[PDB]
């Protein structure tokens, strides 16, 4: 039965936990790679980040 | 050469009045206040022409 | 009509470097014709074709 599937041939437990990492690594707060910028010439009066 | 004023342009006198200090996002802008409208524009960029 | 064969006489040439924030100011702009212009590296036609 163990030759059915490699499962990778990674150990139970660390699929169990490559879960939960995989909801750690599409979470939004970690994503914090920005793509584009808008060029536009502006005065910056009361700047916020967002 | 003399640059013609464009057709939207306003004739208005230049006068101590006009220009004065004012509040404008934490800052003490040269605020300029129009003459007709009576709107304060405390960025030399915006005004009216 | 005809090309200027000599070196021309031209207008100085103020680099502005804009970035992402500045601040702007006017106090002693010149009054004769400059060129302005925005990036330093602007001798880019470099291949000459015989």
């Amino acid at each position: 039965e163990a030759f059915r599937w490699s499962r990778y041939f990674l150990d139970e437990l660390q699929l169990r936990r490559l879960s939960v990492g995989l909801r750690l690594i599409t979470n939004p707060r970690i994503a914090r790679r920005f793509n584009g910028v808008r060029i536009m010439y502006l005065t910056d009066d009361d700047p916020d980040p967002d | 050469f003399v640059p013609d004023v464009p057709e939207g342009y306003v004739a208005v006198q230049y006068a101590h009045r006009l220009f004065s200090s004012s509040l404008a996002n934490k800052r003490n802008r040269v605020t300029y206040t129009h003459p007709p409208t009576g709107m304060a524009y405390p960025s030399p960029t915006g005004r009216p022409h | 009509d005809d090309v200027g064969i000599m070196q021309q006489k031209k207008p100085p040439t103020v680099v502005q470097s804009r970035t992402d924030v500045f601040n702007e100011q006017f106090a002693n702009e010149a009054l004769h014709p400059t060129t302005k212009v925005i990036f330093n590296g602007l001798d880019v036609n470099t291949e000459v074709q015989p």
